[PDB]
């Protein structure tokens, strides 16, 4: 790495570091960004509750497919019973 | 050898992978050859300039 | 513009990283929750040796 | 947004499958009672005939 | 969604299987009603539910 | 570490060889969808520019 | 001289694409490669032992 | 480790942005830097002679 | 699909290039419808002779 190149990288780092601290100021001050940022942040809270609901609905869905299997089982016993006999 | 043997296999596989890729390519080339965006970019520059000059 | 494009690419990469980071975080959570090929290799060395010296 | 749509959309298909399930078992358990009489009615018959 | 996708098809099994056992248990009873006399009707709640199984 | 550190690099060249040979076949065959779907989306953006 | 760069960049993408996909699946119990191959080498290892 | 790449990439972009803009203007006779500075160094060069 | 994203980036660069390429092409056309170089060499011959004298 040359003395020239090393300078450039010093520059880009100062430049880049500003641009980041810039967007940090913009997004935390300017209103139009600040809403769309809260709109996302709010819509995260809901899409989080939508998960908990999907969680219970899964551990419910399973527990019926469990019963809806355990029924189907007993129901091929009482048929193979009536299939053998009559 | 032992691991040498294992490596012999690995090399064999790679060689396959290559001729695999090589075929896929060969076919694509065959498909295109049967009937004879690049220049479109160059053209899209000449106008976006002329707008700006005028 | 291209700078803007790049800003996107960087943004994507950062996501990919925290994506990967999560996957890992979870695997680690799984492992620490309930309750070893590593030592098994050493032992398979311990016997292969212990044996063929004998 | 599209993510909160899908994550919602899915939840719906599961709310259903727990339902389309939770009344089948009962919708089946009524044909059970019907076929249960219909045998007991056939059985009571064939023992006597009259 | 991947805790879901199987439970979603292992229901269709248990469904489309029960829906086969009852259709068979039903035709013995419509063979054995024909062969000798008697009667009945499904009466609403029952035929309602039959829509489900058809 | 210096063991896997090598293989890790080797491995990635494999995973790449695996994944891309698979899809490129599909793409050649008309499946995989990514190859007729994305060029569309960037061609449609390019149109929208024009 | 352009693509030469992007080609490298692209491969890092393709990789990022492919592996993030599968690793999720693997985490979830799909994708099959991850319970199938360690079996096959564990069974070889057994056959050695 | 990520941005470190992009930072370099970015600069190549910012450069591509900035200079394509001005070079068009220069071609068109605007931007002023291109008829203003060569003057100033030509006038220095004159002053030397 | 970052590969897709990258496909775009590459597309953009290719544009930027043919953009630059045009600008150049025009400048070259400009000069053809019509220099400080030799002026530097001449300005050395004088500075030399005065200092020799």
């Amino acid at each position: 790495s040359s003395d020239l190149e090393q300078l450039c990288s010093h520059v880009n780092e100062k430049i880049g570091n500003i641009k980041k601290t810039l967007s940090l100021r913009n997004c935390g001050q300017e209103p139009t960004l600040k809403t769309v940022l809260n709109k996302i942040g709010d819509e995260i809270i809901v899409i989080n509750e939508l998960l908990n609901k999907l969680e219970l609905e899964i551990q419910y869905q399973e527990q019926t497919n469990n019963s809806l299997k355990e029924l189907c089982e007993s129901l091929e016993e009482d048929y193979k019973d009536i299939e053998h006999l009559k | 050898g032992h691991m040498e043997a294992e490596v012999d296999k690995l090399e064999l596989m790679f060689q396959k992978a290559e001729s695999d890729l090589d075929y896929i390519q060969y076919r694509l080339e065959y498909e295109i050859k049967t009937n004879h965006p690049v220049t479109l970019l160059k053209e899209l520059s000449v106008i976006k300039s002329r707008y700006q000059t005028l | 513009h291209m700078e803007a494009e790049v800003d996107k690419l960087e943004l994507m990469f950062q996501k990919a990283e925290s994506d990967l980071d999560y996957i890992q975080y979870r695997l680690e959570y799984e492992i620490k929750t309930n309750h070893n090929p590593v030592t098994l290799l050493k032992e398979l060395s311990v016997i292969k040796s212990r044996y063929q010296t004998l | 947004q599209t993510l909160k749509d899908d994550i919602n959309i899915l939840l719906d298909k599961a709310r259903l499958e727990n339902q389309e399930g939770i009344d089948f078992i009962k919708a089946t358990k009524v044909l059970m009672e019907k076929n249960s009489m219909d045998i007991m009615k056939i059985r009571e018959y064939f023992q006597k005939y009259g | 969604y991947a805790r879901f996708k199987p439970v979603a098809v292992e229901q269709k099994e248990s469904k489309s299987r029960i829906c086969a056992t009852v259709k068979k248990t039903m035709n013995m009873i419509q063979k054995l009603q024909k062969q000798t006399d008697l009667e009945l009707s499904p009466l609403t709640k029952e035929e309602k539910t039959a829509a489900e199984q058809f | 570490d210096p063991i896997r550190s090598f293989c890790g690099k080797l491995r990635s060249l494999a995973s790449t060889l695996d994944c891309e040979t698979a899809r490129l076949q599909r793409a050649l065959d008309g499946e995989e969808s990514d190859f007729e779907d994305y060029p569309m989306r960037i061609l449609y953006d390019l149109h929208s520019e024009v």
